[PDB]
RNA sequence: GUUACGGCGGUCCAUAGCGGCAGGGAAACGCCCGGUCCCAUCCCGAACCCGGAAGCUAAGCCUGCCAGCGCCGAUGAUACUACCCAUCCGGGUGGAAAAGUAGGACACCGCCGAACAC
RNA sequence: UUGCCUCCUAAAAUGUAACGGAGGCGCCCAAAGGUUCCCUCAACCUGGACGGCAAUCAGGUGUUGAGUGUAAGUGCACAA
RNA sequence: GAAAGAGUGCGUAAUAGCUCACUGGUCAAGUGAUUGUGCGCCGAUAAUGUAGCGGGGCUCAAGCACACCGCCGAAGCCGC
RNA sequence: UUUCUUGCCGGAGGUAGAGCUACUGGAUGGCCGAUGGGCCCCACAGGGUUACUGACGUCAGCCAAACUCCGAAUGCCGGU
């Protein structure tokens, strides 16, 4: 005896996340030389990927679920800085030096801000 | 007895005037339309009056993409 | 293969398109015998102007 | 005297009356119906007279269905007026009927007076028509 | 309720198209198509006179046997087209059905009886959909009313039905309605 | 390689949607606890964000099954029409609808990343 | 009525007349400009007294039916 | 009961009568109805004079319906 | 020969037609009909115990140059 009578918060906010990410998705186009750096976030971990929209394939990726970054005693800021540095050496080894930042629909600040500052200080210019 | 109607406007000659499969120049205007009957794709720009033009040389290709009408200019191979 | 094409009616009383297709065929005056190939192009020509021409097959 | 309550625009061009009726080609509300044969303009006054004729004969029992509605308007200028100078005022509303369309439908027990009343309606319409039953 | 099949002869079509179909119609043969679950549609020609006679004899729905170059097929007349003016036959759809299948059948219903002076006869629904076996299709359904007064709405689900038939239509459907007889005042008021 | 595992994407974006019935917490995804510090409310830690894992798969999500509603769709016929003959009446060749019908149908695929095994 | 704009007539490229059918225009915004960021309605069932048929409303089916200065037309929930 | 119909009518103020419906006797095979069709008939009446096949005339079609074989027929085509 | 014609290839339309529990209007007859979103006694509780009104839904069947969830043949543009 379960009767739904409105809207649900999780579904509507997932839809809204795609809604506000489509803004930057529409304008951002990524090629082989300048791919798109997309970032995803959760309540517990964060995720970063670099993709080329020409083929829809990812070049380098990193996340907070890996044991090396999980072993860090720091906070989400420490994890974000660590994963930003890591994805920086991964991108440099892959051979990409100009990219674009896709916030993924999230507002800037906190973990995303630390990720951005880590990416800039790591030597990856974008 | 008389009539109060009978006035009209001019014709601004709207519509699609460049079709797919042909070659177009840089900055060539493709479609004249009021709203978004067509949508820009790759190498397609939008004017102030919702017109569609080309940014690159090549051939115009119409297509459908998630319930939409979009135009593209493919980079035709250099001879 | 080759085709023998002969015009049976006149050019007037027919539209611009049929007249120009006839000129392509090469038929200018009535009862003229003109030889052509068996291409799909000529097949379409005869299909379009079949009410003015009579076709014979040789070879 | 069937007249639509309101119409978005009060004047319309000459309707096309070409082709064979596709909608309402088969009778299904009751048992018996009338099917037309030719192209025509059937007016609301004609519909009223025909319905009066049908009831005026069928009396107590039965009931009537009408599958058409005279909402197409027509204009007419008054006489002693030079032609042109705008459109005339609309005088009678008409329902354009296509061949084979079902006009009236009846459901009464007995064939005798059923066909009699249907013929009574037939004799008041301007075009030829025939009786049709529910059986195909 | 048991029925017997109807025997007729038919030939396969030679040419397909509006021109060929209309030529056959002018000749006096009706074009028909035979398609079913066998994944093998066929198009054939029938005799208009024999077909009309069988239709008149066994109603709108009858079980038919098709003779195609000596082959025996079991089919049901399911959909068809009739000319608005010539009341002739131009197309019929025949569905292959084997013995022991459930099919959807639309059957006409008739009403008979004697009415009281204050009773007005009304028939809103004349055809109902019934699921039954191929050889058990009924041709007509009858309902009887005797001494009906005031509101005596006859429900489609209230109609007595034979064995082995299922009422596809919902019980909310009404077939026969009985109301008070009209009056001259109401007759002259309506339509004004 | 397997998995009842999460991200980024595709397709002339509904055969892919809605609804109903069952099952999931290893890691993850969610809900959750409290606002010292970043940050915010046209008020409010609702949202964003800040700090953690005490608790929980019920919602969300996924998987599986249902044709209840949506969706796709023949062959054949009918309407239409390009052209032409025929003293109005009409026919011949070419193209072939829409609706409806038998049916189909509870998406498929690509790149990375999570647990087990090699 | 004479200028301009919206739609149809206009026969699926543009165009295409009539004393044919329907309506408007001789502004406004120092923000209704621009950047960036947060969020999505109206329809919906119920009511501590007013407050009711509607005021505001939380719960929680809700993919646009609210709406996006000024007529019509095209779009826009991926937002304008 | 062979068949009497709250009677299809022309009958009398109202009765009464002429009838009729279904049925029974002789004769002795077609008799009815709608259905789709090709031709037909009426519906049909204006003014100087036939005057709505061009006219004579045409069913012993020289009319109509369907096939076949031919001919005449322009300044079109071919020949000099 | 860039021209024309034809076969094929790549194209967007929105006419003919058809349709509506698909939008804007028009329209025929039914069913529960609580609640006229409501009145024979106003009870704060038995019915049009009374012929109305009956919304939503549903059975179905039509119409629209300024309606299109659909949609040809043509014609038009470009290449071979
Ligand atoms: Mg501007
Ligand atoms: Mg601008
Ligand atoms: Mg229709
Ligand atoms: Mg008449
Ligand atoms: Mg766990
Ligand atoms: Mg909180
Ligand atoms: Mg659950
Ligand atoms: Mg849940
Ligand atoms: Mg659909
Ligand atoms: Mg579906
Ligand atoms: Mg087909
Ligand atoms: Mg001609
Ligand atoms: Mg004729
Ligand atoms: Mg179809
Ligand atoms: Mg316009
Ligand atoms: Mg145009
Ligand atoms: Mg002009
Ligand atoms: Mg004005
Ligand atoms: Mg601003
Ligand atoms: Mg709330
Ligand atoms: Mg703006
Ligand atoms: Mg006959
Ligand atoms: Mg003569
Ligand atoms: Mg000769
Ligand atoms: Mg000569
Ligand atoms: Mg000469
Ligand atoms: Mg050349
Ligand atoms: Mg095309
Ligand atoms: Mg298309
Ligand atoms: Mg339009
Ligand atoms: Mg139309
Ligand atoms: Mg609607
Ligand atoms: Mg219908
Ligand atoms: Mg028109
Ligand atoms: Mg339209
Ligand atoms: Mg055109
Ligand atoms: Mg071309």
């Amino acid at each position: 005896a379960h009767k739904p009578v409105g809207q649900n918060i999780s579904e509507v906010r997932r839809n809204a996340r795609l809604r506000r990410h489509a803004r930057l998705r529409k304008k951002v186009a990524g090629t082989a030389e300048v791919p798109r750096l997309v970032v995803n976030r959760s309540a517990r971990h964060i995720h970063v990927q670099l993709v080329n929209d020409l083929n829809g394939t990812t070049l380098a990726a990193a996340s907070s679920i890996e044991a090396d970054v999980r072993a860090i005693d720091g906070d989400k800021k420490a994890h974000s800085v660590r994963v930003g540095q890591l994805i920086a050496e991964r991108a440099k080894a892959a051979g990409v030096e100009t990219v674009v930042f896709d916030r993924g629909g999230y507002t800037y600040g906190g973990r995303i801000a630390a990720l951005a500052d880590a990416a800039r200080e790591a030597g990856l210019k974008f | 007895s008389s009539s109060r109607n009978g006035r009209d406007s001019a014709a601004q000659r709207l519509g699609v005037k460049r079709f797919g499969g042909q070659v177009v120049k840089a900055g060539e205007i493709l479609v004249r339309q009021r709203g978004t009957h067509f949508h820009p794709g790759v190498n397609v720009g939008r004017g102030g009056d919702d017109t569609l033009f080309a940014l690159a040389p090549g051939a115009v290709e119409f297509g459908a993409k998630r319930g939409r009408k979009t135009v593209n200019i493919v980079p035709v191979a250099r001879p | 293969a080759e085709l023998k094409i002969t015009q049976v009616r006149s050019t007037i009383g027919a539209r611009w398109k049929q007249r120009e297709s006839l000129r392509t065929l090469g038929l200018k005056k009535i009862r003229q015998s003109v030889v052509r190939e068996d291409n799909a192009q000529t097949r379409g020509l005869i299909n379009t102007v079949h009410h003015l021409v009579e076709v014979e097959e040789v070879g | 005297m069937l007249i639509p309550r309101k119409v978005k625009h009060r004047k319309q061009h000459h309707p096309e009356q070409r082709g064979i009726a596709s909608g309402g080609t088969s009778v299904s509300f009751g048992d018996y119906g009338i099917q037309a044969l030719e192209h025509a303009y059937i007016t609301n006054r004609q519909i009223e007279s025909a319905r009066i004729a049908i009831n005026r004969h069928i009396k107590r029992g039965g009931k009537v269905w009408i599958n058409i509605f005279p909402d197409r308007p027509l204009t007419k200028k008054p006489a002693e007026t030079r032609m042109g100078s705008g459109k005339g005022s609309p005088e009678w509303w008409v329902a354009n009927v296509k061949p084979g369309r079902v006009l009236f439908e009846l459901s009464y027990p007995d064939e005798k007076t059923a066909r009699d009343a249907l013929t009574r309606a037939i004799h008041k319409l301007p075009i030829k028509a025939r009786i049709v039953t529910r059986e195909e | 309720t048991a029925n017997i099949p109807n025997k007729l002869t038919a030939n396969v079509r030679t040419r397909t198209g509006k021109g060929a179909s209309r030529q056959a119609r002018r000749d006096g043969k009706v074009p028909a198509v035979l398609y079913g679950h066998g994944t093998d549609p066929q198009h054939l020609e029938l005799n208009a006179r024999d077909f009309a006679a069988v239709l008149r004899s066994h109603g709108t729905n009858a079980i038919l046997t098709l003779d195609i170059e000596g082959t025996e097929q079991l089919a049901l007349t399911k959909a068809l087209d009739v000319h608005p003016i010539r009341r002739n036959i131009q197309h019929a759809d025949l569905l292959v059905v084997q013995r022991g299948e459930k099919v959807t059948v639309e059957v006409t219903v008739l009403v008979e009886g004697d009415a009281t002076p204050g009773t007005l006869v009304t028939q809103d629904a004349n055809t109902i959909e019934i699921e039954a076996e191929a050889l058990s299709i009924p041709e007509q359904l009858t309902v009887s009313v005797e001494g009906v007064e005031a509101g005596t709405q006859i429900t489609a689900g209230q109609i007595s039905l034979p064995e082995g038939v299922n009422l596809i239509s919902d019980p909310e459907l009404l077939v026969v309605n009985v109301v008070e007889a009209p009056s001259a005042e109401a007759l002259e008021e309506e339509g004004a």
